[PDB]
């Protein structure tokens, strides 16, 4: 506030309160594996070269 | 919001000589009116001078003063003035600014000044063609006389010849009260007095309509068997014109008087002035008194 002179209305005390909110954003990406890769990772490292 | 201030500081932006400040110091405990309430105000708004106008009417100035708020002056400093707003029912010391003599126990009213004597009292703070004009504080009978004179002049002005209107205004404007003589300045007849004249005419019409035959005949019947200076001076005003009352009905009389009281109050209000102070003390030089504030 600023002090005022004669004849002028004085400024009153003022209190202000506010709130800020956040946003949402999901991201996604798919990937797939062949069944052959699944069985190779599943079972034994054996057989022909 | 901002609560109304009780203490008001006034500062003159005009430069003050030592004589001006000396004059200000004498005015402590006097009543000064202001148009608006602030913690710090300029001297222009102080006093009755701001309303002095080419219209010059006493009635409009009386109307304006009624709406201003009254303050008492607390002690003075250099270039500053402190004013205090009184509260109803408390006890205060007040200064008799005007020439009117006060008495113990009477009621005081605030009223625009009316000139008296040589008319050379106007030394009050003339600076930059602004002047410290203060209202008068007067006891109730003088205010009633002033208002009554104004209203009678207004009513008489109707349909009377111009020259005899001048003569009536000349004889009515002067007042002798409590061994002093005063005269009303600028008794102009205009709309402000016209509205009061209208209300007075209405109230008188209703009073004449309501009054019972018993009330009308009381004076006429009394003169047949009483005799006194009061009565003979009383009956001189009336137009010159055994038995039993033609109609007796106390309930009708009661109701009729009940309404007639309301009409009489309506007529009374336009000459009544609100009591601002009631005094019970006096300085034996009449310069100051202690009063209870009301209104």
């Amino acid at each position: 506030r600023v002090a005022s002179g004669a004849g002028l209305p004085t400024s009153r005390q003022t209190t202000i309160m506010v709130t800020k909110y956040s946003e949402k954003s999901p991201i996604t990406i798919p990937f797939e594996l062949s069944a052959a890769c699944l069985t190779y990772l599943r079972e034994t490292f054996e057989g022909t070269i | 919001m901002a609560a109304m201030e009780a203490n008001i500081f006034c500062t003159f932006d005009h430069k003050l000589s030592i004589a001006d400040v000396g004059k200000l110091t004498k005015l402590v405990a006097a009543v000064v009116p202001i148009p608006q309430r602030l913690h710090l105000i300029k001297h222009y708004q102080l006093g009755l001078h701001q309303f002095v106008d080419h219209t010059r009417g006493y009635v409009r100035l009386r109307g304006l003063l009624r709406n201003m708020t009254l303050t008492l002056m607390r002690r003075v400093e250099g270039n500053q003035i402190l004013l205090h707003v009184p509260t109803h029912g408390l006890l205060y010391t007040v200064l008799n600014t005007g020439p009117v003599t006060w008495e113990k126990g009477d009621a005081l009213c605030v009223l625009p000044p009316l000139f008296h004597g040589p008319l050379a009292r106007e030394n009050l703070l003339t600076l930059g063609q602004w002047e410290l004009v203060l209202p008068w504080i007067v006891p109730m009978p003088l205010a009633l006389e002033i208002n009554q004179r104004l209203l009678i002049m207004g009513l008489f002005s109707l349909d009377r010849s111009y020259e005899e209107v001048k003569a009536a205004v000349q004889q009515l404007q002067t007042i002798t009260f409590r061994d002093a003589t005063f005269t009303i300045p600028d008794p102009v007849i205009d709309q402000h007095l016209l509205i009061d004249m209208k209300t007075a005419c209405l109230s008188m019409s209703m009073v004449a309509n309501l009054a019972s035959e018993l009330t009308m005949t009381y004076v006429r019947k009394l003169a047949l068997e009483d005799s006194s200076m009061l009565l003979v001076k009383c009956q001189e005003l009336l137009m010159r014109l055994p038995a039993r009352p033609q109609h007796v009905s106390p309930d009708d009389e009661i109701a009729r008087l009940s309404a007639l009281f309301v009409m009489l109050r309506q007529l009374d209000d336009l000459i009544r002035e609100q009591v601002v102070f009631t005094v019970c003390d006096v300085s034996p030089d009449n310069k100051s008194a202690t009063c209870i504030f009301k209104g």
